[PDB]
């Protein structure tokens, strides 16, 4: 598992990160 | 001479708020009311073709649902799709129906990305949206002096539709869009005890206004550990993001409402913990048409679907399918009334959008984006009895927080604690 | 009497490594070699039906590609699918073909999740995989004494296939699966200057072994700012995750290789910066069959596809489609040879898996998981000339790092700097 990586392949689960470390969003 | 409605929902699994065992009778009720109304589609015989969104194991599927959508599209050429309600079912079907120029109605699919109607064109959501939860949290913060920092804890079960992720994503994005305060977030795994030291530590380092999206038992255990570690309502407030009231009984009976009560000899400790805990849920519709709809839904589901519709907040999903369907038939009839056809998806959709409507759920406003405004209730403990009750109510269309039955939101200090402690978090 | 191959790739956009203008001639070469071989499918006439994976704007699409897959499946009932190469195109098509019990071959789709063959059953990847990048990084760390902490910076363009995200995911997950060291990560936006203070600060606080997946110019600018802020090869090593060698010319000519050279009077500063920089790429195939394949690919693409195939690492994708197609025809012929049929997807697939093969790319091993082992080169600066050249080579099947032309990987200190500084990062 991971908070950011491994969560399906669909643009629906890539609208905010929210588990990830990002400067965008 | 007849209207073809394609349905893509769970036809066999009855565990979902939008399962067909529960949505099917609500749709039958709506079709029967179209028949009895001579002002809605006079002469048309609205037929329905069904398609299961669930895979071989029975859970809703990012593969079964879009396949079912293609099967119904080429076999019946429907004018409108109904469902799915799962986020990962609804996204691929949504993109198909957007490309097919076919309207899509659903009371599920509350994810942030379905709201991008540039992609999900002609998608109309008549149930809750998770950005609307961000609207409520925004009003809650404005009306309480929290303008700095909040912490969000969320956990899902591997292999589900990730409900808490999408709830937290909607809250996170909308709240920072409107308040731009620091919203810390942390995902955990409920069955993994390794995470509870990390969580408790992260609670006393990353926020004082704390939102937790999790199972009732996880929220309970997290509260017990917060009391055991001396985190009380004087400094901390713990909101349980329990939109379907899973931690509470239905608003019909079962008086009183006790989420901390479990029967494991811990209930005495849990009550003192839950003194710092408030629960956010969808709002039960008040109007008597709802209660009458509930009685007719229970009868029709037991008769034609061999299913027993229990009481609870989850019933607003079948009620919203019901209302959405009538709101669509109105719009089609209006489109036919001005020279359109049943396949003028964009004309039909724009009649439904930015429009108020009266249904079994009471007043429902489709906003400019094609998403129903969502009303929320805030539950709080009465310090005398210890039971939880609605003390605040949020009208999603007007964005107003109204006190409920002259109740007062309980604070151990007499007022909400500051979202940032005294001399920093250290 | 004939075999139907369904293709779902970009039929019109030629910007992709797996575009049809480049993969189509490589496939025509492979079909022509099947015809000329009496040991591969004797008498069969392998037919091809095309489907474009791109949307109306021309970019590869999570909607066009699965729709195209359904069209080809019900119109032709193919025995095998070829493509897509985009991750978001390949994931829905992969779940369809898994459900249709139809094998799928692609040299694209390198994302971590495609590797879950319980879901993407009968999916065979004959091109690179991003977990294989994690294997190379693992070997690089073991063979260099870095067993504590690395930092990963990655950026994408909004609306693309997120290539850098998936590269970094494959690296991140596999490296911690095998070394369990601390891998800090940070996403940025290349065109957003606000991020470069944040990145430079995060470089000097979250790691000394630093991997960057970005465009050449972003990697160059980050290097220039790291020199300007006094970050040199004595303490830091910056790996550019440039798997297709976009920052380098082709290995055919254009001697020498200078990525820091841009013609803006900064090239003098850039060279001293790039003294701390190494570039990770796919390995150019050595074998002379590859060069002959390249000559024939260029001729056939200019003749039958009106396209000009320039030299470069991206050509390993059409070469691997070629090789995977031949590797499949062998398996079908072997399945026919032992009483099977062309639709014994699982039998055919298992003949292809855990199998070594000889193709125009040389030695290629399909592992137990159905994914081709991937070889990587490591480029380094010659401190005399300043030009970059391959100094290390990674064999993916044996996981060995062998020096290249007796070269030495340059270090300003004589050996790699420690992945953790002296008295911590403070
Ligand atoms: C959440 O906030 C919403 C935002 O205000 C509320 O919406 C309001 O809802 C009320 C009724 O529920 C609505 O009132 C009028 O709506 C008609 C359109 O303007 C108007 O024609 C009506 O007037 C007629 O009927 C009344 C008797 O009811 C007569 O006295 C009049 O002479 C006339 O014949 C009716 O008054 C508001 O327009 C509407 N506001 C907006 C901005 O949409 C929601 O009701 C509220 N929900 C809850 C549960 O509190
Ligand atoms: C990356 O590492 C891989 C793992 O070691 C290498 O794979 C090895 O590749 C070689 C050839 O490329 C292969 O050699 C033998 O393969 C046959 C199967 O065992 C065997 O029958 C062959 O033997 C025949 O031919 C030789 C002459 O070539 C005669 O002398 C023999 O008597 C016999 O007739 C051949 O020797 C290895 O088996 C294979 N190893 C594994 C574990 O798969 C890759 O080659 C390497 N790639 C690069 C680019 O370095
Ligand atoms: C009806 O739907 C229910 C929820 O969608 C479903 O409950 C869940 O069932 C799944 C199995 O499909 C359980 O999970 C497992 O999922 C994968 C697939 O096997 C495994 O690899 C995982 O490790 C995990 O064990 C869920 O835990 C379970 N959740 C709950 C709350 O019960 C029902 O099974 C469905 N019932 C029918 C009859 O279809
Ligand atoms: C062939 O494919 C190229 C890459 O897939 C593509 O390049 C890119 O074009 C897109 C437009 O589709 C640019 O981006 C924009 O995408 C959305 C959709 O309009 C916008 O909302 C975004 O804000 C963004 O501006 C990319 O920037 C661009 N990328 C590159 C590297 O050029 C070509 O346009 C395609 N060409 C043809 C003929 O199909
Ligand atoms: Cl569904
Ligand atoms: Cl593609």
């Amino acid at each position: 598992r991971s908070s950011c990586f491994g969560g399906r392949i669909d643009r629906i689960g890539a609208q905010s990160g929210l588990g990830c470390n990002s400067f965008r969003y | 001479s007849d209207l073809t409605v394609a349905v893509v929902l769970p036809l066999t699994n009855t565990s979902y708020p939008w399962s067909w065992a529960r949505v099917g009778p609500a749709v039958e009720l709506a079709l029967a009311r179209v028949k009895a109304r001579p002002d809605l589609l006079p002469g048309w015989t609205v037929r329905m073709v069904l398609g299961s969104s669930e895979n071989a194991a029975g859970v809703c599927s990012d593969t079964a649902a879009p396949l079912a959508a293609v099967d119904l599209k080429w076999e019946h050429s429907p004018a409108v799709f109904l469902g799915p309600g799962c986020v990962y079912s609804a996204a691929p079907v949504g993109r198909f129906t957007a490309h097919w120029r076919v309207p899509l109605l659903t009371a599920g699919a509350p994810a942030l990305g379905i709201g991008v109607k540039d992609e999900y064109a002609l998608t109309t959501r008549t149930g809750p949206s998770h950005v609307k939860l961000g609207d409520f949290v925004t009003a809650l913060h404005r009306r309480l002096g929290w303008e700095h920092q909040a912490l969000v804890l969320y956990a899902d079960r591997l292999g589900d539709d990730r409900p808490c992720f999408f709830i937290v994503e909607g809250l996170y994005m909308r709240v920072r869009e409107r308040l731009n305060i620091t919203v810390n977030h942390q995902e955990f795994v409920e069955g993994d005890p390794d995470h509870y030291p990390k969580l408790l530590r992260a609670v006393r380092r990353k926020g004082r206004v704390i939102y937790i999206c999790s199972s009732p038992d996880a929220f309970r255990n997290l509260m017990l550990l917060a009391l055991n570690a001396g985190l009380t309502g004087e400094d901390y407030v713990f909101f349980h993001l329990d939109v379907f009231g899973q931690s509470l009984k239905s608003a019909q009976g079962l008086v009183p409402q006790k989420p901390w009560e479990r029967g494991d000899g811990q209930d005495r400790s849990a009550r003192q913990a839950f003194q710092a805990a408030k629960i956010i849920t969808y709002k039960e519709p008040d109007n008597p048409e709802y209660l009458e709809f509930l009685k007719q839904l229970k009868l029709l589901a037991d008769k034609k679907f061999n299913f027993t519709v229990e009481d609870g907040l989850k019933n607003i999903i079948p009620a919203s399918f019901h209302d959405g369907l009538l709101l669509y038939v109105q719009a089609v009839t209006e489109t036919l009334a001005q020279g359109g056809t049943v396949t003028d998806g964009e004309n039909i959709t724009q009649r439904m959008w930015n429009r108020s409507f009266q249904g079994v759920t009471g007043y429902l406003k489709i906003d400019r984006n094609g998403d129903r405004d969502t009303d929320f209730s805030l539950w709080d403990m009465d310090p005398e009895t210890g039971a939880f009750r609605v003390v605040l109510n949020y009208n999603g269309t007007s964005q107003e927080l109204m006190a409920v039955s002259e109740h007062k939101l309980y604070w151990p200090l007499g007022y909400p604690p500051p979202d940032v402690p005294k001399c920093g978090f250290d």
